[PDB]
């Protein structure tokens, strides 16, 4: 009886704890080290902060949900958990998009964009990312209308096509199209600079930085579209939460794909 | 715990720190360049051309980009103990005159040795080297007067300006023992007014692009 | 080094004025400024203090709100906007130069002063005698006491001694009670202990006649003694 | 002409024979008896941050509380070792500084480098802001070390193989010291101010007379360039550092190689050498990103100072011996005690 | 040209030839005596009490 659920509980709790620790060490390295204290890393710092917030707020709640299907905490916190999860996921996606935009700007206008690459620019970019993550995630609050708290279930069934279509496109696909276009342009610039022993390394780095996000979010996100827009059937709840945790895994992967292929971060991590 | 004006001293320290940080941020954007070469390699003439007893500093402003050029040719002292201070130089301008074969005390061998010494120096592994080959206008007829065999015995190609310059720049580039870590630019500048500035700007922007790609993880 | 302040005259009670102090001959952009006022027949009284770059500003409890202090580094001028005046505010106003750091000499320079007449927990400084006769070639000891010990935990004693010749601006004689101020004749020699301090003069001569002001700088508001006038 | 070479060789051989004659016993034999000094534990009491460039030189004031650091950022910063407050930030006309020193009187501070000019700054100006008093130029090589002989006169070492004593008010080199085969890098002043010793890339240390204006004594034995040199507190001996990863102590009276400090696992060069107040502890900076404490008598590794992420370029012990500062190319200064 | 340099070098060596000369044992004894005499007043050699040390904990 106990071991079957206990193994899952432990392998989820340890994953969440290690994600939190990896985010914390990244934040400590960024704040502590002066060599890394330049505005190019402020977007990554914001991304790490969002990942830490996810791991400390929503992931443990999802773990207690999966281990025990009853939302014992009550509806009083279901709404705030939903809001935090939704806004933090959107904020992480938009932070990856903004990091891609900063890199593209720095590789296309390295002599012009350098002057405008001040801490103020990073701060305003982060604020706009949060503002978009707030504007998005608002339509899904239709759960407030026609509530189903008696079901003892904290997930949301929305039942409205165009609204979820917008909150879907603008939440991940528009960021997806943006990041693909920008990384394609960056790869073109790198190819034009190279012209391939290192070109292979650059291609591997791009493949990692893109495929991590793609594998993390595309499956769960397309499931959430197909099930909620037109499909009359539904995917198994256990499978759906597996895709949700796969998406959450992006928080752990980001520190292991960002800041790992950087000499400054490699040197800084030894200090901690 | 602090006394009445101990807090004032702390505030003054914070003000000084803020001013120093502002000055450092302003200076960081400025590009730093090192000018090396022989005295007769046209260093003075060339540095005067593109201008828009110890080390000499010059400031340029081209397309909203600030430059810092350091001339240390006049410093007649042993190297390998003061050159390391230039570890942060974005790029090194190595000026060599194509017309210095006829003088023997032979300057071509000295210039090649100097290029080998600095380019392969452990402090300049990641730095980019720009080779500004001057005196092309009079080299045009100096090559005709005497062959490259006077200085390069292994030379066997046609004694033509286009082939001679190509062989010279290939030989200069061959000295680099690390091809991947650094790239050596080559250009013929003297007898021109804006092409040298354009080439310097292209080299520096390429270096910045490479640095951005490297700290982005693509190098 | 020169300090020029102006903006005096006759002000009716409850009126307003804009005093100014011009800074020249020194790096005013980094030096702090203090305002100390002397009544027509009384001692000094601290008014306001503005730190370097306007980072920190202080006012005395008896002048808080009534006056506001501002500075303009590009113009090398110090401003003191003042309003709601009363008869108690009639007093000479002095522009004071000070820089705060280890080994520095705060309050080392004082302005000529401007005459502004109004139409009709703080540390208390105590002095032994109001006036003491003196003779050339003799030695005179002036004792000053503070309500609380001026010896801070760092080991420095925060005592400042100032001399004002009749009709001239005061100048700093002894700072920290142990170090001689720059340009002093070197005759003076300060000493003291916890809550007890004294000023010793060796071979008093001409130009030493005046009133000696005792000051404390351990905690704001800054306070001044009643003064001790040496008479020949 | 060959007669001069033969005479020089004979004189050198006679000098070596004289050195050997008085080498009755080595310092190790006599110092083996004294009890060893236990592992000296030190911690970074203060981390004086604020520099955005490499640190090359520093000096402790006679008050044993204030110190000045020279960096390539173009700023000279005077620090309060107890409170870490920034006393001053002097903007240098030339950012390529290589050495700096604090006047014993505390009213002056000087620095120099590739600019070939010894700048003298006033720290007690009536104007309020620190300004250059007089630019003591004249050297034809980059400055490598500057030390204040007195409040009104200084001694400078440059890369032109010459050490010059400069008069502040006059603005001219009153005395010139020559005789080094290579560029002279480091220089130390004796406690009595009567003698000073300098080292050059010629692998030899020269002792000069402050007032006589003539060479007094020469030392050899280093296998590579000399980088650091400092007087023993008694003033009758001095330790010299070289790029050959060895530190050697020479006594002026003994006038011969007294003791050499080296370890198998040390291959980097030495950039700075300083002595403790009692002279029992020898502190030398190394390019392996840490400083090692050497017992001046037993020549044992008494301790290791670490924490810098780059080469340590400068270090000095307070006149009272309370703490020793360390500076490295990472723009960080650490005080140890 | 080299005549002057050779003359200066030989003169310097000759001047250095006639100088003071003592045994190394005397220098070692003097260094040991200096180290032992001032050992008690070297804070680095022996840790001093935290109260006397100005570099106390923050
Ligand atoms: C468990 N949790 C689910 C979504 C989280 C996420 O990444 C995310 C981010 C932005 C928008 C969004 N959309 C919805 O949640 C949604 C929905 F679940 C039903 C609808 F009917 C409509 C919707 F919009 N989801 C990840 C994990």
């Amino acid at each position: 009886r106990m071991p079957s659920k206990i193994l899952v509980s432990l392998t989820l709790s340890g994953l969440a704890l290690m994600t939190t620790t990896i985010n914390s060490l990244v934040i400590a390295a960024i704040i502590v080290t002066r060599k890394l204290h330049h505005p190019a890393n402020y977007l990554i710092c914001s991304l790490a902060v969002t990942d830490f917030l996810v791991a400390v707020l929503v992931m443990p709640f999802s773990i207690v949900y999966i281990v025990r299907e009853s939302w014992i905490m009550g509806q009083v916190v279901c709404d705030i958990w939903l809001s935090v999860d939704i806004t933090c996921c959107t904020c992480s996606i938009l932070h990856l998009s903004a990091i891609a935009l900063d890199r593209y700007r720095a590789i296309t206008d390295a002599v012009e964009y350098a002057r405008k690459r001040t801490p103020k620019h990073a701060g305003i970019m982060i604020t706009i990312v949060w503002i978009i993550s707030v504007f998005i995630s608002m339509p899904p609050l239709f759960w407030r209308h026609q509530g189903t708290s008696r079901d003892d279930e904290c997930i949301i069934k929305h039942d409205h096509i165009v609204s979820t279509i917008y909150s879907t496109f603008g939440a991940f696909y528009i960021p997806l199209a943006l990041i693909l276009i920008l990384y394609y342009k960056i790869y073109r610039a790198a190819k034009t600079l190279y012209h391939g022993t290192r070109e292979r390394k650059a291609a591997t780095t791009l493949g990692l930085i893109l495929g991590a996000f793609v594998i993390c979010w595309l499956p769960f996100f397309v499931k959430e579209l197909v099930v909620n827009v037109c499909d009359k059937c539904k995917i198994s709840e256990e499978m759906s939460n597996f895709l949700a945790w796969l998406g959450y895994l992006n928080s752990l992967i980001n520190p292991l794909i960002y800041t790992i292929f950087n000499e400054d971060f490699k040197k800084a991590f030894q200090k901690l | 715990t602090l006394s009445a004006e101990d807090k004032a001293a702390v505030e003054r320290s914070k003000m000084i720190d803020r001013n120093l940080r502002e000055d450092g941020e302003k200076a960081a954007r400025e590009v730093k360049l090192l000018l090396l070469g022989a005295g007769e390699s046209g260093k003075n003439t060339i540095v005067k051309q593109m201008k828009i007893t110890g080390i000499v500093e010059t400031h340029f402003t081209f397309k909203d980009l600030h430059f810092k050029m350091f001339d240390v040719g006049a410093q007649r002292s042993e190297r390998k103990k003061w050159i390391h201070c230039f570890e942060g130089v974005t790029a090194i301008i190595f000026c060599v005159a194509l017309s210095d074969y006829d003088l023997v005390l032979n300057r071509m061998h000295a210039s090649m040795k100097l290029f080998d010494s600095i380019c392969n120096n452990k402090w300049f592994t990641d730095t980019s080297i720009i080779l500004f080959l001057n005196k092309k206008d009079l080299f045009e007829e100096k090559i005709k007067k005497s062959p490259l065999t006077i200085c390069y015995p292994e030379y066997a190609g046609s004694n033509t300006y286009e082939e001679a310059a190509a062989y010279i720049q290939c030989q200069f580039e061959d000295l680099n023992k690390r091809k991947d870590t650094k790239e050596i630019y080559t250009h013929f500048t003297c007898s021109t007014d804006t092409k040298n500035v354009q080439f310097v700007f292209d080299a520096v922007t390429d270096v910045i692009i490479k640095n951005n790609l490297k700290d982005c993880g693509l190098f | 080094v020169q300090l020029v302040e102006s903006g005096g005259g006759l002000v009716q009670p409850g009126g307003s004025r804009k005093l100014s102090c011009s800074a020249s001959g020194f790096a005013f952009s980094s030096f702090g400024m203090h305002w100390v006022r002397q009544a027509p027949e009384k001692g000094l009284e601290w008014v306001a203090y503005i730190s370097s770059g306007s980072g920190t500003i202080y006012y005395a409890d008896t002048v808080k709100g009534r006056f506001t202090i501002s500075r303009d580094d590009p113009k090398n001028t110090l401003f003191l906007q003042m309003t709601s005046l009363r008869s108690e505010d009639t007093a000479m106003y002095y522009c004071v130069r000070s820089i705060y750091y280890y080994g520095s000499s705060p309050f080392d320079f004082w302005g000529q002063g401007t005459t502004l007449t109004v139409s009709s927990s703080d540390i208390v400084m105590t002095q032994a005698t109001s006036s003491v006769p003196v003779t050339p070639g003799e030695s005179v000891s002036i004792s000053c006491r503070s309500s609380k010990s001026l010896l801070h935990s760092n080991g420095n004693t925060y005592l400042y001694w100032f001399l004002q010749r009749p009709g001239q601006s005061p100048q700093l004689l002894i700072y920290r009670m142990s170090n001689l101020a720059s340009g002093v004749p070197d005759r003076f020699s300060g000493s003291g202990s916890g809550t007890a301090f004294t000023l010793t003069i060796s071979r008093l001569e001409a130009e030493d006649v005046g009133v000696y002001y005792c000051m404390q700088h351990l905690e704001y508001p800054l306070t001044f003694g009643a003064g001790t006038k040496l008479e020949l | 002409l060959d007669q001069l070479r033969q005479e020089a060789e004979q004189l050198k051989n006679q000098i070596r024979d004289a050195r050997k004659a008085c080498a009755d016993a080595t310092l190790s034999q006599i110092t083996n008896n004294i009890d060893p000094v236990g592992r000296i534990q030190m911690r970074t009491r203060r981390t004086l941050r604020g520099h955005l460039a490499k640190i090359y030189a520093m000096h402790w004031g006679t008050d044993s509380r204030l110190l000045v650091s020279a960096s390539q950022d173009g700023k000279l910063i005077i620090w309060d070792s107890y409170t870490t407050n920034k006393v001053h930030a002097i903007p240098l006309r030339s950012s390529w500084v290589m050495t700096c020193a604090y006047a014993p009187s505390g009213n002056y501070v000087a620095c120099g480098g590739l600019d070939n000019i010894c700048s003298i700054y006033n720290l007690k100006t009536r104007e309020g802001n620190v300004r250059v008093s007089r630019e003591l130029a004249g050297h034809t090589g980059y400055l490598s070390c500057c030390r204040f002989l007195d409040d009104n006169q200084i001694v400078t070492s440059s890369g032109d193989t010459t050490c010059a004593l400069w008069d502040i008010e006059t603005g001219q080199q009153t005395t010139t010291f020559t005789g080094h085969t290579g560029d002279v890098m480091s220089l130390s002043l004796a406690p009595d101010t009567r003698l000073f010793v300098s080292g050059a890339c010629d692998a030899s240390a020269k002792l000069w007379d402050v007032r006589e204006g003539m060479c007094r004594q020469t030392f050899t034995g280093h296998e590579s360039d000399i980088n650091a040199i400092c007087f023993f507190p008694n003033g009758n001996a001095f330790a010299t550092g070289s790029d050959d990863a060895t530190c050697r102590l020479f006594d002026l009276r003994a006038d011969q190689e007294l003791m050499t400090y080296s370890h198998d696992n040390i291959i980097c060069g030495i950039t700075s050498v300083s002595f403790s107040k009692s002279g029992r502890l020898l502190l030398a900076g190394y390019d392996d990103f840490n400083c090692n404490v050497w017992d001046a008598l037993k020549a044992d590794r008494a301790g290791v100072l670490a924490g810098h992420d780059n080469r340590v370029s400068c270090l000095g012990v307070t006149d009272d011996g309370m703490a020793v500062a360390t500076g490295s190319w990472d723009s960080f200064l650490k005080i140890w005690n | 040209a080299s005549i002057a340099q050779a003359r200066k070098l030989v003169e310097q060596l000759k001047m250095e030839a006639n100088i003071d000369r003592i045994k190394v044992s005397k220098a070692a004894a003097d260094l040991m005596a200096y180290c032992e005499a001032h050992a008690k007043e070297d804070p680095l050699l022996t840790p001093v009490p935290a109260s006397e040390n100005p570099f106390r904990e923050k």
